[PDB]
């Protein structure tokens, strides 16, 4: 029964919510660490071998 | 100068004596070979995968 009472302001959080880590997963460049990390792993692995 | 290198520690441009031009290195094509086949008691025919 709360959910009807407030949809108004839980899809205005949601919506702000969704802007907000739209603009901090830009923001922030060491949130895509376990990626660059493992590709640079790899990259690092074929290097070494040549 | 008399050659060039690159990251992998490999000829990639070489300079004639003759001439002051100089020329690029690029090994030859090279990659694998695959079959793409069904099974023998199906079929008989094959198909080649570079
Ligand atoms: C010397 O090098 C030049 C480079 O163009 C060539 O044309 C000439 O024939 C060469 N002569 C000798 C001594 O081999």
């Amino acid at each position: 029964n709360v959910l009807y009472e407030n949809q108004k302001l839980i899809a205005n959080q949601f919506n702000s919510a969704i802007g907000k880590i739209q603009d901090s997963l830009s923001s922030t460049p060491s949130a895509l660490g376990k990626l660059q990390d493992v590709v640079n792993h790899n990259a690092q692995a074929l290097n070494t071998l040549v | 100068q008399q050659f060039g290198r690159d990251i992998a520690d490999t000829t990639d441009a070489v300079r004639d004596p003759q001439t002051l031009e100089i020329l690029d290195i690029t090994p030859c094509s090279f990659g694998g070979v695959s079959v793409i086949t069904p099974g023998t008691n199906t079929s008989n025919q094959v198909a080649v995968l570079y």
